C-alpha cells in the first residue's frame, strides 16, 4: 500500500508538467498572433515613408 | 526573436518618418535663419520680387 | 512627429514584457448567474482544486 500511494503520487507530478507545456504553447500562439497584427502596422508606416 | 526583428523594423520605420519630415521641412525654412548655405529658393515666396 | 514616434519606441518589447508576467487562466471568464463575468479562478471549485 505504501508503493501504491508512492506512485500515485509520481502520477498527480506528471500532470502538472503537462499544463506548463501547453500554457507555452497558448502564449507562443497568441505572440504569432501579435507579430502578424504588428508585421501590418509596420507595413502601413513603410507606405507612408515612402509618400 | 521574430517580435524583436520587427520591433527592430517598426522602429527603423519610425525614425525614417522622423528624418524624412525633418528633411521635408528644410525646404521650407527661409533663407536669413540658415547658414551660409547656397539655399537657392524653391518657392515662389522665397523670392524678393 | 518626434513626440508621437517616442511613445511607440519600443512598444513591441514593452507588450511582450507585460504579456510574460499575466497569468493566462485569470483572463477566462464565467457567467454564474447569466449578467456577472467572473475569472474562473475566482469560481470557489477551482481556488479549491485548480494546481
Amino acid at each position: 500500500q505504501e508503493q501504491i500511494q508512492t506512485a500515485e503520487r509520481e502520477i498527480v507530478g506528471q500532470d502538472l508538467n503537462c499544463e506548463r507545456a501547453q500554457d507555452l504553447c497558448r502564449r507562443s500562439l497568441l505572440l504569432r498572433a501579435f507579430n502578424k497584427k504588428r508585421e501590418e502596422e509596420c507595413e502601413a508606416l513603410c507606405q507612408s515613408n515612402k509618400k | 526573436h521574430l517580435l524583436r526583428v520587427t520591433n527592430k523594423k517598426l522602429n527603423h520605420e519610425l525614425q525614417s518618418i522622423v528624418n524624412g519630415v525633418q528633411t521635408l521641412m528644410s525646404f521650407f525654412s527661409t533663407p536669413e535663419t540658415a547658414c551660409e548655405l547656397s539655399s537657392q529658393p524653391i518657392f515662389l515666396s522665397q523670392l524678393l520680387l | 512627429i518626434i513626440q508621437e514616434s517616442q511613445r511607440l519606441q519600443d512598444s513591441i518589447q514593452k507588450e511582450v514584457k507585460h504579456f510574460s508576467a499575466i497569468c493566462l487562466p485569470a483572463l477566462l471568464k464565467v457567467s454564474t448567474d447569466g449578467f456577472n463575468l467572473l475569472p474562473s479562478r475566482e469560481l470557489s471549485i477551482n481556488r479549491m482544486s485548480n494546481t
